[PDB]
């Protein structure tokens, strides 16, 4: 599951701003 | 907190979305 | 020379970044982060050469395409670190693509440390002597950069290469040349210059300068100030009539005043209301001080300081001693109060202890289904209700279904002002319309203006208000007892007379009232006796005057006493002092051991 | 991170000589320092705990001491088996850190 | 619940909703003297509704009870605030005591927790 | 409970493993 | 995320007994 630097990545997967 | 919601925890794929700026 | 800008937080796009285009100083922090689509081309023609100083901290996180800061912030000279990011004044984190810092004009970091971490392409770190920039490098955290491996080919020499170029300083035992980029050396001044800076020729800047100057020993030629800034000059302290602001500049009264003024709502991070204290214009008065209103000046508190309580959602319902306690010490309520107290003990005293200091309520006051209350006098210091917020129907004071309420405030002593909004009174059976009408008069809910939904039929309907007067026909003292008689009461149809009520309390002088310290239900403020109705004994000489024998009284003690007819007439408050010693008997006890 | 500066990185000495190696702590570490010895086969052994306390089995020619922020390991009379590598380690704070090492060589 | 309208429909002001955690049957209004203080009933003051004309004026007063335990039976009833009426005096109407049980686990969900450690 | 751990909640891909019979 | 009949399925993906 989710953590560290990956949260930031996980979020941009979902964000795509 | 987001750290507390998904790191020292597990956050729902939606919980994760919500506040995307 | 340019603008003073506030702190900024720039994310996603570079669009808002151009808001920095005229800043000489950022009064706050600068965060630039989370730009995932940016590329080198976006930064090639991007520069903020006017920026000399940041008062707080600089943070850069996940900004893609940015390879150096040499063109973005070529003249940034001082980071003051007045406020820090987790003890850091400079944070460079996960700057994928950053090859060098290139902050070739950065001379001083006044407070805080440096954190440069996880920058995979980052070099030109080993070449920086941070001991010239920060007093203590012990807390610097510079790790996980390209520089950690064996891949940085840091090269300072360029003009001639290795022949009279960058200044070199020692690490432990090794001399290292010191530069920011292939084309920019690190500036190093003689030790006599301390932190003031020097010209290219090595001549010391003035002692009021910080980091750099255009000319030596001139406080009008500094790039930045060691202490304070005023009218193109660096000064040790702000001269009159100026004030010290944000620990770096001199401002006038009017500036401080403009900041202060009425940031209408936004109390929670977007106001402060600036004040004057010890020649500083500051966010709020220090502990032990309060703000003299007409001149923004902090003055020491007469006893304990006033306390503004901001309510969550602008309201709070008080339905217990416990909830009332949450407001203990408040002198100003920012919001509206709803009183819903159905029962308990010693409520008048408890409520007065917790709510008795409130002087102002900015919204409305609503008393509803507060079965336990006989008076609102526990709000001892309440003098203003602003009505900035109102109960639906535009009410600033609302009283509904309070079955025992007999007094609002004692309008002979209390003054209460209601700036805006209307009054509402319905289902207050023991509250006379005279009390309500007195309140309208006192409060300025003036009869020249608009309505107040006040019921004629449901306010006071279960109360006969004062009406008749019972008079005492007989009074007898004993050291321990008081015997009284008083007029018999006969209503119009004299039939079925049932009850009198005698009240007595140990009293000092004058200051005694019926509606005193809410008798409510439980702990009482008055000693009470139920007196059975007398027996008439025909028509000629039927004054078989109701009376009572008070026993259990302290000697040489003043008693407030009055009678009432069961819900007609009440007697006036008479003070009766029990007997004390005969002069003769004071003498004896004195004159004979 | 507390930086442990170990000096000298290398040392030549002869049998029966008294030698000292030093670690300087970048922050106060109190008495929380270990001295480690590494054999040429790679085996690591702890010789000193809590700055000065000798571990069981360690020859008495080994001693640890502190002066200011200088923590020293002293071998009072060198034997041939002592010409190996030595490392200090601080456990006073959360990121445990090691000195850079000293190689002890025969003169 | 039904909107209440007295004879002269004018000035309608208030409802009162009572709810307590209850077992079965044995629940009354005049229960364990509410008097003044320690109460036997959870009570809500419900603002009178806004009529919105004559044709379709049933903008039924209601309430959202929150802070309830799950799989719990609740004794509930509504009352119209006590009105001194013009001529033959009436306060109005009270609802009957209804018992309402909050939701519990789906059978499916009892099974799961059981069938899977 | 497992219902409470992953339905009226969200459970970690490992929390989910653990008691696999 | 995880629920109803799917938990049972989710579990056998991971179990494979
Ligand atoms: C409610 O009654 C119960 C028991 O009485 C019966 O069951 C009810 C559900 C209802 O159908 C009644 O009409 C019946 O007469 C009383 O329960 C007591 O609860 C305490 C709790 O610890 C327990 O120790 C006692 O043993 C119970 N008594 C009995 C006889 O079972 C309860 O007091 C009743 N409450 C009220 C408000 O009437
Ligand atoms: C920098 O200053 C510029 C000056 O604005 C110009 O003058 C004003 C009075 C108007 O006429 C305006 O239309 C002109 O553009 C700004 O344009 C610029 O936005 C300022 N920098 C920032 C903070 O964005």
């Amino acid at each position: 599951h989710l953590c560290g630097s990956h949260l930031v990545e996980a979020l941009y997967l979902v964000c795509g701003e | 907190g987001i750290v507390e919601q998904c790191c020292a925890s597990v956050c729902s794929l939606y919980q994760l979305e919500n506040y995307c700026n | 020379p340019g603008e003073v800008c506030p702190g900024m937080d720039i994310r996603n796009n570079l669009t808002r970044l151009h808001e920095l285009e005229n800043c000489s100083v950022i009064e706050g922090h600068l965060q630039i982060l989370l730009m995932f689509k940016t590329r080198p081309e976006d930064f090639r023609d991007l520069s903020f050469p006017k920026l000399i100083m940041i008062t707080d901290y600089l943070l850069l996180f996940r900004v893609y395409g940015l390879e150096s800061l040499k063109d973005l912030f070529p003249n940034l000279t001082v980071i003051r670190g007045s406020r820090l990011f987790f003890n850091y004044a400079l944070v460079i984190f996960e700057m994928v693509h950053l090859k060098e810092l290139g902050l070739y004009n950065l001379m001083n970091i006044t407070r805080g440390s440096v954190r440069i971490e996880k920058n995979n392409e980052l070099c030109y770190l080993a070449t920086i002597d941070w001991s010239r920039i920060l007093d203590s490098v012990e807390d610097n955290h510079i790790v996980l950069n390209k520089d950690d491996n064996e891949e940085c080919g840091d090269i300072c020499p360029g003009t001639a290469k290795g022949k009279t170029n960058c200044p070199a300083t020692v690490i432990n035992g090794q001399f290292v040349e010191r530069c920011w980029t292939h084309s920019h050396c690190q500036k190093v001044c003689p030790t006599i210059c301390k932190s003031h800076g020097c010209t290219a020729e090595g001549l010391c800047c003035h002692s009021e300068c910080l980091g750099n100057c255009s000319q030596p020993d001139d406080p009008t030629k500094c790039v930045a100030c060691r202490n304070f800034y005023l009218d193109g000059r660096c000064v040790e302290t702000c001269p009159p009539p100026y004030y010290h602001f944000q620990d770096w500049r001199c401002v006038n009264f009017s500036f401080c005043q403009d900041l202060h003024h009425k940031c209408k709502n936004s109390r929670r991070q977007g106001c402060h209301q600036y004040v004057i204290h010890n020649n500083k214009c500051i966010p709020e008065c220090p502990s032990g001080y309060t703000m003299n209103s007409s001149n923004l000046l902090c003055t020491p508190c007469l006893g304990p300081c006033p306390k503004v309580c901001h309510l969550l959602e602008g309201e709070k319902t008080i339905d217990s001693v416990t909830s009332a306690q949450e407001l203990r010490g408040c002198t100003v309520i920012n919001g509206s109060l709803i009183i819903n107290i159905r029962g308990g003990n010693n409520l008048a005293a408890e409520l007065e202890a917790n709510l008795g200091l409130i002087e102002e309520i900015s919204g409305y006051l609503k008393i509803r289904r507060s079965y336990a209350l006989v008076s609102l006098s526990f709000f001892r210091k309440l003098r203003l209700i602003r009505g900035e917020t109102l109960e639906i129907g535009n009410y600033s004071f609302y009283a509904l279904d309070n079955q025992n309420l007999r007094q609002l405030w004692d309008w002979s002593k209390h003054n209460l002002t209601i700036t805006q909004g209307k009054l509402f009174f319905h289902y207050n059976p023991k509250l006379c319309l005279s009390e309500i009408h007195k309140m309208e008069e006192v409060s300025g809910t003036k009869g020249r203006q608009e309505r107040n939904d006040i019921a004629l039929k449901t306010n006071g309907d279960q109360a006969s208000c004062e009406n008749e007067l019972l008079k005492f026909s007989y009074i007898r003292t004993s050291f321990d007892k008081i015997l009284l008689r008083w007029e018999p009461y006969w209503p119009p149809d004299f039939r079925d007379l049932l009850g009198f009520m005698l009240f007595y309390k140990e009293a000092p002088y004058q200051n005694v009232t019926e509606f005193d310290g809410q008798d409510a239900c439980g702990s009482n403020s008055w000693t009470v006796v139920d007196i059975d109705p007398p027996l008439r004994s025909n028509d000629p000489k039927s004054q078989n005057h109701p009376g009572w024998l008070m026993r259990g009284l302290k000697p040489w003690t003043q008693y407030a006493i009055f009678v009432k007819t069961l819900v007609g007439a009440k007697s006036d408050i008479i003070y009766v002092q029990t007997d004390a010693t005969t002069f003769e008997d004071y003498l004896h006890n004195v004159v004979f051991v | 991170d507390i930086q442990m500066t170990q000096s000298p990185s290398s040392l030549s000495a002869s049998l029966g000589e008294r030698v000292s190696l030093t670690c300087r702590a970048s922050q106060d570490i109190g008495g929380n320092l270990y001295w480690l010895q590494q054999g040429p086969d790679g085996t690591i052994k702890r010789l000193i705990y809590a700055t000065s306390s000798l571990d069981s089995g360690v020859p008495k020619r080994f001693s640890g001491s502190r002066s200011g922020s200088d923590y020293s390991l002293t071998i009072s009379s060198l034997e041939s088996e002592d010409f190996v590598d030595y490392y200090c380690l601080q456990y006073s704070s959360s990121p445990w850190t090691f000195g850079g090492g000293t190689k002890l060589e025969i003169k | 619940w039904e909107p209440y309208w007295p004879p002269d429909f004018r000035d309608l002001l208030g409802f009162m909703l009572f709810y307590k955690e209850a077992p079965y049957q044995n629940v009354t209004e005049f229960d364990g003297q509410d008097a003044c203080g320690s109460n036997s009933w959870t009570v809500v003051d419900i603002d009178p509704p806004l009529r919105s004309n004559d044709p379709k004026s049933q903008n039924h007063p209601g309430w959202l009870m929150r802070g309830l335990k799950p799989w719990t039976q609740y004794a509930i009833f509504v009352k119209t605030l006590v009105t001194f009426s013009d001529e033959r005096r009436t306060y109005g109407a009270k609802s009957d005591i209804i018992y309402v049980q909050t939701d519990a686990t789906t059978f499916e969900d009892y099974l799961h927790n059981v069938v899977f450690v």
